[PDB]
RNA sequence: CGCCGCAGGUGCAGAUCUUGGUGGUAGUAGCAAAUAUUCAAACGAGAACUUUGAAGGCCGAAGUGGAGAAGGGUUCCAUGU
């Protein structure tokens, strides 16, 4: 809602930055083995637990 | 405009800006970002000249 | 000549009979469309907007019987098309009907 | 090309709604580099951007 | 032109405060030009003084 | 259609006027530094001179936007070009024995002539100059010449690059690596018709293969080091733009738009520097070069102690043999290299002059 | 790349081929079987008819459910139908082929389809929903495609 | 891997068996609740669906309008793909 607590807002700025692709230098750094971020969420498939 | 601290109150950003750029702020306003980041919009005062200070800032 | 315009009466009653009331009016400007392919021979027809007024004057279902058009076979060479000719169909307001022929309208 | 922004600004911009916003159809380019309330501003003093009238409604058949 | 832990041990309070602050205006100053763009070598610069700044911190501490 | 090339004999004679004028200031200027001096009084200088006799020069026609092309540009034992610092910005001060390098173009009726030259300041009676930058300058005099001959139609731009590395290897030298020369033609300093300088891949897949034209313009560029050819930026302000008319962006600040409105005034189309305001310029710009309205020159440094040195000039093509109008002040009695041209093509063409 | 069928000589023969194309295979199939042995003038203008639905291409295999049509007596059949988007993409690759036929310099206006395939790509998932919360696949049927032409006149 | 001994989590068609994959069904069922679209132009390789203009309609202020609480958490706004 457009009332929060700080907890909260400052819960979803942490989900908000962490919520990006991966740098496409990852892949040529030796052993990568990353191909992309398989963390990505989106507001409307998943839902953040809070 | 200025990123700041989130634990830095008005007061504190007025001291801090008037110190190390030796200029005299008016008055302060404060956001928190989306991306949790402190934001402050600091007035200079009207014998000061935001344009100037910002260059000699470095900021153009 | 190909650069030839005509004006004609259309029996939009006729070509519209048996539609329903909500595909009257759009069904008149395909018989439209169809009836310039026909006497100009050009699968481009282009229907002029004040015709499109007319025949949607009276609402979607209760379309004008006939309509007085005017055909005007015109070329196409402004750009690459693979036809080079392109029919105009405009809108031609009479106040009957009765004794109307087809007739060659000069330019 | 695209003129959604436009025409939403040029409904704040006249206070009234994307109804009675009209876009010269013929100078679409012009008004499509307008980006900014000052820009629609100046095109509203230029002409291509109209207010269209209130569709009328009429009370002489009730008096 | 860096700075050591052990020549910065001979020094007094009143130097390593000077010291300290000097680093802490230039960290500012690369701060600025990280976010105007600046350039890579002002940008690998902001490690070396941050470390330098830990440097002067821990011998005072 | 409306273009104007040199077919016609006012362009032929405002093209001389343009190559005389430029080598007159480049003459002043090579004189008026000396040791002790200061390098924004050179730039200051040197577009003082060229204010006022672009003024006086055509006082019966006041109707057309004629000055300078290229701003006064002064890079000395580190810098590449496009250097011209403000008012604000640390000076740099000549002391004894340094080679400096400079540009500056000007511009009659949309037509560009533009000239670089490199040469050393406070040298004695009597003289040599001897040293590693010994080879550098001349190398690129000896590019100079090249490019003076072998410019003519039939001549591909593929082959000036290959003569101008083939001249730098033979000096143990290398250019610095991806530098442009253009086709000049009116209102236009950045044509389609690109020559390229020490090359890569990448900058060899972008570049274009074409023929050498008549009735044309072409700013030829050498610009060559004695390191490696390498440079980047020492986070230092860029201080040369120039306004692209191509695409357009609606400003939203009115020290920006302002800004924008004098460059289109004074500096329409061509090269200008930011020391032609300044507080509220050094605004504007950063807006204005945010949305690719201003293409930037920024500063390359190479690798510190090294040298580098530049020379540049518009030459025309005419059908029987190109002509140069601008040319700079290097003499070969007074400067020496401890090696020559080990190459018999590069003889035959530096022996047959233009 | 491996061909099914190299040609006899791939000295008179082009290839073209396709991968993962968003065609239904089974509607590609029939369309494929139909230009099979045409000359490349005639296969042009007959998938160019499919499209403007003046000649059809008979469903003899997949043809559960495909209605009649008059067009479909050409062939000896009673079933056939329209592909247009199948009719699109031999079309694309019948201008890379011919394409490729004057990369190799051999003339174009001899050029016969004597190997043309279709065959099952990987499919891809998407969802439907169904009555009582239940969740039913829908998937994609893309297809691959080879083709060789070869000169005979 | 053969031979002499030794030791087993040692042999599958089934268990509405477990996990994974693939068929016929089948180019089928279907993409039918709330009246409705049409003409011209622009961009574009490509237009029933995008945008603009014109026309015909609908919501009809207990709205398909304008703003909030809860909940969502960047979905907001530009540009691009
Ligand atoms: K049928
Ligand atoms: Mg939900
Ligand atoms: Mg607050
Ligand atoms: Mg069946
Ligand atoms: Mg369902
Ligand atoms: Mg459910
Ligand atoms: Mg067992
Ligand atoms: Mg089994
Ligand atoms: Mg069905
Ligand atoms: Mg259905
Ligand atoms: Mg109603
Ligand atoms: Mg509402
Ligand atoms: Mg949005």
């Amino acid at each position: 809602s457009s009332h929060k607590t700080f907890r909260i807002k400052r819960f979803l700025a942490k989900k908000q930055k962490q919520n990006r692709p991966i740098p496409q230098w990852i892949r040529m750094k030796t052993g990568n083995k990353i191909r992309y971020n398989s963390k990505r969420r989106h507001w409307r498939r998943t839902k953040l637990g809070l | 405009v200025f990123i700041v601290d989130v634990k830095a109150n008005k007061h504190q950003i007025k001291q801090a800006v008037k110190k190390l750029y030796d200029i005299d702020v008016a008055k302060v306003n404060t956001l928190i970002r989306p991306d949790g980041e402190k934001k402050a919009y600091v007035r200079l005062a009207p014998d000061y000249d935001a344009l100037d200070v910002a260059n000699k800032i470095g900021i153009i | 000549n190909e650069v030839v315009t005509r004006e004609y009466t259309i029996n939009i009653h006729k070509r519209i009979h048996g539609v329903g009331f909500k595909k009257r009016a759009p069904r008149a400007l395909k018989e439209i469309r169809k009836f310039a392919m026909k006497e100009m021979g050009t699968p481009d027809v282009r229907i002029d907007t004040r015709l499109n007024k007319a025949v949607w004057a009276k609402g979607i279902r209760n379309v004008p019987y006939r309509i007085r058009v005017r055909l005007s076979r015109k070329r196409n060479e402004d750009e690459d098309s693979p036809n080079k000719l392109y029919t105009l169909v405009t809108y031609v307001p009479v106040t009957t009907f009765k004794n109307l022929q087809t007739v060659n309208v000069d330019e | 090309s695209m003129l959604r922004l436009q025409k939403r600004l040029a409904s704040s911009v006249l206070r009234c709604g994307k109804k009675k916003v009209w876009l010269d159809p013929n100078e679409t380019n012009e008004i499509a580099n307008a980006n900014s309330r000052q820009q629609i501003r100046k095109l509203i003093k230029d002409g291509l951007i109209i207010r269209k009238p209130v569709t009328v409604h009429s009370r002489a058949r009730c008096r | 032109a860096k700075i050591k832990a052990r020549d910065l041990r001979g020094k007094k309070k009143e130097e390593l405060l000077k010291q300290l602050d000097d680093l802490k205006v230039e960290l500012s100053q690369l701060r600025v030009a990280k976010v105007t763009g600046g350039a890579a070598s002002k940008l690998s610069k902001i490690r070396v003084v941050r470390k330098s700044i830990a440097r002067v911190l821990t011998v005072i501490n | 259609q409306q273009e104007q090339t040199i077919a016609e004999d006012l362009v032929v004679t405002k093209y001389k006027m343009g190559g005389d004028i430029a080598n007159r200031v480049l003459r002043s200027l090579v004189e008026a530094s000396s040791s002790g001096v200061s390098v924004l009084s050179l730039c200051e200088k040197g577009d003082a001179m060229i204010m006022e006799e672009t003024g006086k020069i055509f006082k019966k026609e006041k109707e057309m936007k004629k000055g300078i092309a290229f701003p006064t540009s002064i890079s000395v034992n580190n810098c590449v070009c496009h250097f011209s610092p403000l008012k604000s910005d640390q000076d740099y001060i000549l002391k004894e024995g340094d080679l400096v390098k400079i540009d500056l173009g000007v511009h009659v009726d949309g037509f560009i002539a533009n000239v670089a030259h490199t040469f050393v300041v406070d040298v004695a009676q009597g003289t040599q100059v001897t040293g590693r930058k010994a080879d550098v300058i001349k190398a690129a005099h000896l590019c100079a010449e090249a490019a003076l001959r072998l410019v003519k139609p039939g001549n591909q731009n593929t082959q000036v690059t290959e003569a101008w590395n083939k001249v730098a290897h033979s000096f143990n030298c290398t250019p610095i690596e991806g530098m442009l020369s253009h086709q000049l033609k009116q209102h236009v300093i950045d044509g389609e018709k690109t020559i390229i300088q020490n090359p890569t891949d990448q900058q060899k897949k972008d570049h274009e293969k074409a023929e050498f034209e008549v009735h044309e313009v072409y700013a030829v560029d050498v610009l060559v080091s004695s390191g490696e050819g390498k440079a980047k930026d020492a986070g230092q302000r860029t201080t040369i733009y120039k306004r692209d008319p191509s695409k357009q962006y609606g400003l939203k600040m009115k020290t920006s738009r302002a800004f924008f409105s004098e460059v289109e005034r004074r500096f329409d189309a061509m090269p200008f520097t930011l020391r032609a305001f300044e507080k509220k310029a050094r605004m504007g710009v950063v807006e204005c070069a945010k949305h690719e309205l201003l293409q930037p020159f920024n500063v390359l440094y190479e690798k510190e102690g090294e040298f580098v040195a530049q020379f540049k000039f518009t030459v025309l093509l005419m059908p029987n043999g190109p002509m140069r109008i601008t040319s700079g002040p290097f003499e070969p009695d007074l400067y020496k290299s401890e090696m020559e041209v080990q190459d018999a093509e590069l003889k035959a063409l530096l022996q047959s002059s233009a | 790349v491996r061909y099914s069928l190299d040609p006899e000589n791939p000295t008179k023969s082009c290839k073209s081929r396709g991968s993962n194309l968003r065609v239904h295979f089974k509607n590609t199939r029939e369309t494929a079987q139909a230009i099979k042995g045409m000359h490349i003038r005639k296969a042009t203008k007959y998938l160019k008819d499919v499209t403007l639905q003046k000649q059809c291409v008979p469903f003899r295999r997949y043809n559960g459910g495909v209605g009649r049509c008059a067009q479909a007596k050409q062939w000896g059949w009673t079933q056939g139908r329209w592909p247009k988007k199948s009719a699109e993409f031999l079309l694309h690759m019948l201008k890379n082929a011919e394409s490729n036929a004057e990369l190799k310099g051999l003339d174009v206006d001899s050029l016969v389809i004597e190997h043309i395939q279709v065959n099952k790509a990987p499919k891809m998932r998407r969802r439907t929903y169904r009555a009582h919360g239940r969740i039913n696949p829908y998937m994609s049927s893309p297809c691959h495609i080879e083709m060789i032409l070869t000169e005979k006149e």
